């Protein structure tokens, strides 16, 4: 705890102006106190005559649902002066600047002679609350009118914490005296006094309004009201105890604000319930309380972190809602008690409210997990991660922070078309339960979700976009037309963070069978009714379940919600979602047996081609060598669950078809001394074993290649087995002495040829050695994060369709793509291909070069690399790159356990690729933050964005790769596709060429030829990305920086020339273009310029 | 191992009666015993360290280390048939139900006919 | 213009092989007098170079080479110095060594390390020998410049010792003694008077040495010595010219004579 | 312009055509040249040439120049083009650099001759080569193409022929066997040094060379007490602090 103290005082530092700009706002409500204490009071009056009194002005005056009818009106009214309390926040002192605003706390209680001892009941002074709001801001208006300093300020009507019970004034200003410069906002509320009545009328288990159930929100309201003095007493004299509260808030309040976790309200659909005062307060009573023996938890002597891990730890751990919540008195011990109220819950034994009943339990569920992970990225000390726990806001993109969401868009209309418009209940015994419409239409979607869904999701959050609760003074409420209602949402958002697990499991077993029906059997039955049945399944119990035919451009929860909001909340509530259609089958459709029915968590394709690879393991085994096979072992991008297209057999023309099995032979010593001939008896060692293997196994097939990865050695060849299932693998032989090898040439080679050999090494241990590793680790941790593998696939054909992977290797796109799965710190472990894949686009828009190398401990959830490892890498990076100025070369940097080295995987690419994705990563942000999540967004994204740089050479081989790479295009007609994927390896061999594609090798061949003047970027899927009928291929590329204007010729200048000058030549557009048309003319057909 | 398993892994060897020998002894001087307890835990700690649990048994089966080890270890002494004879494991991860039907294949229970 | 080192940044990033600007970059940190942080530079422009380009790794030498010795500590020096021969092409960079030496007017420990230089590899190539008898007969050292070639006909063999005296006859006709060069330069001349490029540089040196009578002599024996048809209108094209830019048709009429007997 | 036909630095300005293509209507892929020797014999009466284009090898060497001795009727026969590396395969020599066998420019092609006058009349010739096409560019020299990229480097792709590959590893292996096994014996076999001396070995060491760049690369315990002026120190040392 040495840098997080440094780290603290920083944060400070990031807001510490609260004494310049606090002055000028509190003369001014200084100017308003004193107004509000020479206001002229007003005797008691009648509904039936301040209603004309409002009418014939152009103030009117706000309601709780409904306005009163004179027949009940029995309660008398009065305006009288009010003792008014600057209270709270900044009576604290505790700012922050916000975009929107602090605000002060201020209150004009209420004068002890204009209520009586029955103000708990059919909302009559809250209707006065409403007309005295009404005239003292109509008192206000016409004060400042007569002051006259209108022009720049302004008033407005809002609700406190956006509930319709408390109509506040919103003081606010607009563009010598106008304020513009500080919080936008102060806040005048009216509450009621302290002594009032004692708990049985005042708790939460009570009721009187008229039809016992509960009337929470209500005598929370009016609790909160009337009660909350006690709160500042309790909170000045904890101050007194210790002076770390004040930065203790501030440190909660940005982590609630970076969280979302406004005071509002979460019964009101919408983010956040908790509030900052609300931790403020649960704070300062664990301060003294929270023990099973009512222990002091929080010591009032030590600093600010500890006694926040300590709140964070125990609304972490220790439950509120459900086992078990904490009873407390503010004026003595405070209580943890293990009955739960099945709410978010504390109590007070001095106040008696429930200071939590402003949320609901899928806001406390959510809360206590947020508290839960960031208790366990607080407690690790291998790594800190305050610049993750305190400066990300993770809420200024929602979609980041939620694995899906949907909409609900519903036309209900009126509040008295109730009844034909929705499937829900009606009457006041609801209306005591819950206060309005959207209040029990949010708590009944939030049930109905729960139990629609069950553990298949992770949490539940449900929000109202288009709520509006600044509502002018001249209109009775927010009175807004929100497309097919008359109430304030435009439509309902629900947002769902899922368990990957069993997120697409296609039957969900509900209750168990028995003679007897039982009561959660007839929650079932009239839960889903047509679609409900009762199976037996293969043990031999019988559970009542709903099948659900799932699908590959869907995961089944949305049409699991789909039916289980048709049939419960509206028969016409449209549910809208179109970014999961979208990019959910951006991935390649694999041309397989029933493969668009499939979903996309299934990884038979995967299995079957091991299947067929264990047939070919135990027949390289079973034979007989000279010197017999140690271990083979493969190493494949199908073996890691990371090719882009799910192998099909039989599919040629895929890049990603051969996969590699390296086998390595017992340690012997007779193997030669020299790399050439080692390398030459590997080939003998595989022209052995495919003699063999045509002998025994007809039904198998071999052919060589060559290989050109591992330069400065032409003769490494591998043999292609093409099995009768009808996948193919490459054969690649290691043996003990070649690292040994490439260590003695780099020892006795020259010393000016040494790094180049590096590099070359550096080639070989990627391509051999620690790529087995790589791929055993990654191919464990692909079943603990199940999206891994479709999120793998939707970035590698998102970087094809961008034009990255001819420089680009797999391995950076996949410790890429691991990163958000392992490093959850603002986030969760993603478990939608939609949150998965712009998580990762988020992180390498964030990612820097000079100051973030990418560490990764790859291991599951609940070994790690251990402190010193770490400090190694740390060390390994700053003497790295400060070695290195700014990445000449070496751009990306990423060390996991299985490479401390960190360039093995990013050595070769060049900083016009790298700045390329990062640049386009930050257009991707940007584009996504401001011009909103849409399809047409999507689509706009996953353009090929060509940039037009100097060229683009439009390709074209005269076979449509579809049929032989093995995707359907969306084809209705599976048959002829069916007739057309050529489902038998060909006679003879020397066609494969023909039936592939040979773009890759030309860019690859043509950019390591010009490699010192200009770049070539290409795309090498061309079955996904090529056009529907899949034919096109472009070959793009820069030119370099040095080669624009002319340059003077030397020896080794290194280009192709257009001499026109004597001494400055160009390089000769016309003439690399027609050589690369000359190499291409069965390939090329287009070029343009430009 | 690569996953989360401990092994107790063992391993047994014996002395080869070399060819062209006359005595009858062949014993080991207990100063190459050293020798080879040492290379022979060096590199099973070492084939097991590079390995999953699954790969340790397919390693396994087709007694491979078996002869990695004399291949390794004939340089000091000829040490007649070795065999590994006994892996006990000491501690399991977790569950990982995915994995576990990784390492099988898939399969998902699906509908049987309600018929009342 | 660049004043800034964001922008040398820049411009060795747009341009790495250009070992003008690099240079230029770390006399830049030579002008804000930063020698360790100019080394630092120098071994990153040493790790970043593409190698192939041995011109401005020379360059690069020439960077290092005069830091080491306006700067550096002359222990740093031999450092440099030794890994600069264990990188790059020995010869040369010692002869640059020495050019930049003689620059810098240093002269006592440079005649022993002359000497150094010549027990070491002396024996087979020839600049060291131009720079020693260069600098010697400059600063005043007839004697050791004449005795040097004790040292010189005793290293080199018959196939190079025609040269080596001939660029001595060559330094001592322009800044030394010309009866000198031309005691060396006679015993070749009694050696091979066949020889047809070190008697058109002899008789040229001697114009340039300025000794009329002499050159007289030379162009007045050599159509006595063995000339052929082109060497004989060879050397008239350059004795018409050099006497025009009477002794002129007398000189004519044997270059008509000679071509028919 | 094409009008210029020298360069700054004697470099000499030969283009060449260019085929139809299905975009473009050209004809101009320029090339440099020079004359230039070294010592040895590979690098006889050679000639640089800088910018080569893509693949042009021997065969096509043979083209143009048989173009050239139609034209001008010179005398031209090419052999090979050493420092062919244009691609960025063969800079380093890994066999040369860790083995014993085969014991040890910029995107150059150094193409030499039969004859010192074949180079002469070549050279000159193609000066006035160079001047006809700064002239003109439609009464030029020019070379062919039979492509053998297209035989050779568009269908890399391709089965290897198993008798091709298994006689090369027949013949491969046959000197490479032949060649160690000798190594192997002249190293456990060198006793004699010319001054009477006998070369350590070591048992079942294979090379000469191996033991060499071993021994380049392969590049006490006094008491503090028990001595009289030591002991008379250390109590100094005491007397003194």
């Amino acid at each position: 705890s040495n840098i997080f103290k440094l780290q603290i005082d920083e944060l400070l530092e990031q807001v510490k102006l609260k004494q310049k700009h606090v002055l000028k706002v509190e003369k001014f409500l200084h100017k308003l106190y004193d107004i509000l204490q020479e206001i002229p009071d007003w005797e008691e009056k009648s509904l039936a005559e301040v209603d004309s009194f409002f009418k014939n002005k152009i103030v009117s005056v706000p309601f709780v649902d409904p306005k009163p009818i004179p027949q009940n009106t029995n309660y008398k009214f009065n305006y009288k002066k009010p003792d008014i309390s600057l209270i709270g926040s900044f009576a604290l002192k505790a700012g922050i600047y916000q975009p929107n605003g602090s605000s002060i706390d201020t209150l004009l209680t209420m004068p002890k002679e204009l209520f009586e001892k029955k103000d708990f009941l059919n909302f009559r002074c809250l209707h006065k609350r409403s007309v005295y709001l009404a005239y003292l801001t109509h008192h206000l208006l016409i004060l400042l009118k007569k002051d006259k300093l209108d022009s720049f300020l302004q008033l407005e009507y809002s609700y406190f914490d956006n509930d319709p019970l408390l109509p506040i004034l919103r003081i606010s200003c607009s563009k010598d005296y106008n304020f513009y410069k500080t919080r936008f906002s102060i806040n005048l509320l009216i509450g009621f006094p302290y002594k009032v009545f004692e708990p049985k009328k005042l708790l939460p288990n009570r009721n009187c309004i008229r039809i016992l159930p509960a009337t929470p929100l209500y005598n929370f309201s009016v609790l909160s009201s009337s009660t909350h003095e006690n709160y500042l007493k309790y909170l000045y004299k904890t101050k007194k105890q210790t002076e770390s509260f004040v930065e203790a808030t501030v440190l909660g309040r940005l982590w609630l604000q970076q969280r979302g976790f406004s005071s509002n309200m979460s019964h009101s659909g919408s983010l956040g319930g908790f509030g900052t005062f609300e931790f403020t307060i649960l704070m300062a009573a664990l301060l003294n309380g929270g023990g099973i023996n009512s222990n002091k938890i929080l010591l009032h002597g030590f600093s600010s972190y500890q006694l926040f891990k300590g709140v964070i730890k125990y609304l972490a751990t220790m439950d509120l809602c459900h086992d078990g919540h904490l009873q407390f008195h503010s004026n003595p011990a405070s209580k943890y008690i293990d009955e739960g109220f099945q709410t978010p819950t504390l109590f007070d034994k001095s106040t008696k409210v429930n200071i939590l009943t402003k949320m609901t339990v899928s806001s406390y569920q959510i809360l206590k997990e947020y508290a839960g992970e960031t208790l366990r990225m607080l407690n690790n000390v291998v790594q800190d991660q305050f610049s993750n726990i305190f400066l990300t806001n993770i809420s200024r993109f929602d979609n980041l922070k939620y694995d899906l969401c949907y909409d609900v868009q519903l036309p209900l209309g009126k509040y008295n078309n109730l009844e034909t418009s929705l499937a829900a209940t009606f009457g006041s015994m609801e209306r005591v339960k819950f206060i309005t419409l959207e209040n029990f239409l949010a708590h009944k979607i939030t049930n109905v979700a729960r139990y629609a869904l069950g553990d298949r999701i992770k949490y539940i959050q449900i929000e109202m976009v288009g709520q509006k609760s600044d509502f002018p003074i001249t209109k009775r409420k927010v009175y807004s037309n929100t497309g097919g209602n008359h109430f304030n949402f435009d439509f309902v958002r629900v947002k769902l963070i899922v368990n990957p697990s069993e997120c697409d499991k296609l039957v969900t077993k509900g209750p168990a069978h028995s003679e007897t029906m039982s009561t959660e059997a007839a929650v079932f039955k009239n839960f889903w009714g047509i679609k409900s049945s009762l199976r037996r399944f293969k043990d031999g119990s019988i559970t009542h379940c709903c099948v659900w035919s799932t699908s590959s451009s869907e995961p089944i929860i949305s049409s699991i919600v789909n039916f289980a909001l048709q049939k419960h909340v509206s028969k016409k509530a449209q549910i809208s979602n179109e970014t999961i259609k979208k990019f959910h089958n951006f991935l390649p459709l694999p041309n397989l047996p029933s493969s668009a029915k499939t979903s996309v968590l299934n990884l038979s394709s995967f299995f079957n081609l091991k299947k067929s690879f264990d047939d070919l393991y135990k027949i390289i085994f079973q034979m007989k060598l000279p010197l017999s096979v140690k271990s083979i072992l493969p190493v494949g991008s199908a073996f890691r669950y990371t090719s882009l297209c799910q192998p099909v057999p039989f599919a040629y023309s895929d890049p990603d078809f051969f996969q590699d099995v390296i086998l390595e032979f017992e340690t012997s010593p007779k193997w030669p001394d020299e790399i050439t001939s080692l390398e030459k008896a590997k080939t003998a060692f595989l022209l052995k074993i495919q003699e063999e293997l045509s002998a025994n196994s007809s039904t198998y097939r071999s052919f060589f290649s060559r290989d050109e990865s591992i330069p400065y050695n032409l003769e490494i060849v591998t043999l292609n087995i093409l099995t009768p299932e009808g996948y193919g693998f490459k054969f690649r032989v290691l043996t003990e002495r070649d690292e040994i090898l490439y260590l003695r040439a780099i020892a006795n080679a020259r010393n000016e040829l040494k790094p180049e050999l590096e590099a070359t090494f550096l080639k070989f241990t990627a391509k051999y050695l620690a790529s087995v590793r790589h791929t055993r680790t990654l191919e464990n941790i692909s079943h603990s994060y199940q999206f891994y593998s479709p999120v793998v696939r939707l970035f590698k054909r998102w970087l094809d369709t961008h034009l990255l992977l001819g420089h680009i290797t797999d391995e950076l796109a996949e410790l890429i793509a691991i990163k958000p799965f392992v490093d959850p710190a603002p986030y969760f472990i993603p478990g939608s291909l939609e949150n998965g894949f712009l998580k990762v686009l988020k992180f390498i828009s964030q990612w820097n070069w000079k100051d973030d190398p990418l560490i990764l401990d790859l291991v599951k959830p609940e070994e790690r690399l251990t402190l010193a490892q770490y400090k190694g890498i740390q060390m390994n990076f700053t003497n790295l790159r400060n070695s290195d100025p700014n990445g000449t070369h070496l751009q990306f940097f990423v060390a996991s356990k299985n490479d401390p080295s960190g360039i093995l995987y990013s050595s070769g690419i060049p900083l016009p690729i790298a700045t390329r994705l990062t640049a386009l990563a930050k257009v991707a942000v940007n584009l996504l933050q401001t011009h909103g999540l849409n399809q047409q967004t999507i689509n706009l994204l996953f353009t090929p964005g060509l940039k037009d740089y100097d060229f683009v050479v439009d390709l074209r081989t005269p076979i449509g790769l579809k049929s032989s790479c093995g995707i359907l295009s969306a084809t209705e007609f599976k048959n002829i596709t069916n007739d057309q994927a050529p489902s038998n390896f060909p006679e003879n061999l020397n066609d494969l060429s023909e039936k592939m594609d040979p773009t890759y090798q030309l860019v690859k061949y043509l950019n390591l030829k010009y490699k010192n003047s200009l770049i070539l970027s290409s795309r090498k899927y061309i079955g996904v990305n090529g056009g529907e009928k899949g034919d096109k291929n472009v070959i793009t590329g820069l030119i370099k920086p040095l080669f624009k204007g002319a340059h003077k010729f030397r020896v080794n200048l290194d280009c192709n020339v257009k001499p026109v000058d004597d001494e400055n030549v160009i390089l000769n557009k016309e003439a690399i273009f027609h050589e690369i048309a000359a190499f291409g003319n069965d390939m090329v057909i287009n070029f343009e310029t430009d | 191992t690569s996953d989360d398993y401990v092994l107790r892994i063992f391993a047994i060897a014996f002395t080869r009666k070399q060819a062209n020998q006359v005595k009858r002894h062949s014993y080991a001087q207990s100063s190459h015993i050293r020798a080879i307890r040492k290379v022979i835990s060096e590199i099973l700690t070492k084939e097991v360290q590079g390995s999953t649990l699954a790969q340790l048994t397919s390693k396994l089966i087709p007694e491979v280390i078996n002869k990695e080890i004399e291949n390794a270890t004939k340089d000091i002494f000829p040490l007649q048939n070795i065999h590994v004879r006994k892996v006990k494991l000491l501690k399991q991860p977790k569950f990982d139900v995915g994995a576990l039907m990784a390492l099988h294949g898939e399969g998902s229970g699906e509908e049987k006919g309600k018929k009342v | 213009a660049p004043e800034s080192v964001a922008d040398f940044e820049r411009l060795l990033i747009g341009n790495p092989n250009s070992s003008v600007v690099w240079m230029n970059y770390m006399a830049f940190q030579l002008q804000l007098s930063e020698i360790e942080k100019a080394r630092e530079l120098a071994e990153r422009a040493l790790k970043t170079i593409n190698f192939r380009e041995e011109a401005e790794k020379l360059n690069i030498w020439i960077a290092m080479l005069n830091l080491e010795n306006t700067f550096g500590t002359e222990e740093t020096l031999e450092e440099v110095f030794s890994r600069a021969c264990q990188y790059m092409d020995s010869y040369t960079i010692h002869t640059k060594l020495l050019g930049i030496y003689e620059i810098s007017e240093k002269f006592d420990k440079a005649a022993e390390l002359f000497k150094a230089t010549a027990k070491k590899f002396g024996g087979e190539k020839v600049s060291i020998w131009v720079s020693w008898g260069d600098f010697l007969i400059s600063h005043n050292e007839e004697q050791e410049a004449r005795t040097i070639l004790g040292n010189a006909l005793k290293a080199l063999p018959k196939r190079n010792h025609i040269e080596v005296v001939r660029k001595f006859a060559q330094l001592e006709f322009a800044k030394g003694d010309p009866e000198r060069g031309r005691s060396l330069f006679e015993g070749l001349v009694a050696d091979a008077p066949k020889r047809i490029d070190l008697w058109n540089v002899y008789v040229d040196q001697e114009v340039k040495a300025k000794d009329k009578k002499k050159v007289e002599d030379l162009f007045e024996r050599i159509i006595t010595k063995k000339i052929t048809r082109k060497q004989a209108k060879f050397f008239f094209n350059k004795w018409l010219q050099f006497e025009e830019s009477k002794t002129i048709e007398y000189v004519k009429a044997k270059a008509t004579e000679y071509v028919a007997s | 312009i094409e009008d210029i036909s020298a360069m700054k630095n004697g470099f000499i300005v030969v283009p060449f055509k260019l085929p139809d293509h299905k975009a473009l209507p050209a004809s101009l892929h320029f090339m440099f040249a020079k004359r230039h020797q070294s010592s040895n014999s590979n690098e006889s009466d050679c000639l640089f040439l800088v910018n080569l284009p893509l693949l042009s090898n021997i065969e096509h060497m043979k083209k143009f120049v048989g173009q050239l001795c139609g034209k001008y009727d010179t005398v031209s026969h090419v052999e090979e083009l050493l420092y062919n590396d244009e691609f960025g395969l063969h800079e380093v020599d890994l066999s040369a650099l860790t083995s014993d066998l085969m014991s040890s420019p910029r995107n150059t092609a150094l193409l030499k001759f039969v004859d010192a006058a074949s180079i002469n009349n070549c050279w000159n010739a193609l000066k006035k080569y160079s001047n006809l096409h700064a002239k003109h560019p439609n009464e030029l020299f020019e070379w062919t193409y039979t492509t053998p990229s297209f035989t050779t480097f568009v269908n890399f792709y391709k089965p290897l022929d198993i008798d091709y590959l298994k006689e090369d590893i027949h013949t491969h292996m046959a000197i490479f066997e032949q060649r160690e096994a000798q190594a192997q014996e002249d190293v456990q076999s060198s006793i004699v040094d010319e001054d009477g001396f006998t070369l350590v070995v070591g048992k079942n060491t294979k090379s000469l060379n191996s033991i060499r760049k071993k021994i380049l690369n392969k590049n006490k315990k006094a008491k503090k007490d028990f001595y009289r002026f030591q002991v008379r120190e250390r109590k100094k040392q005491e007397i003194n602090q």
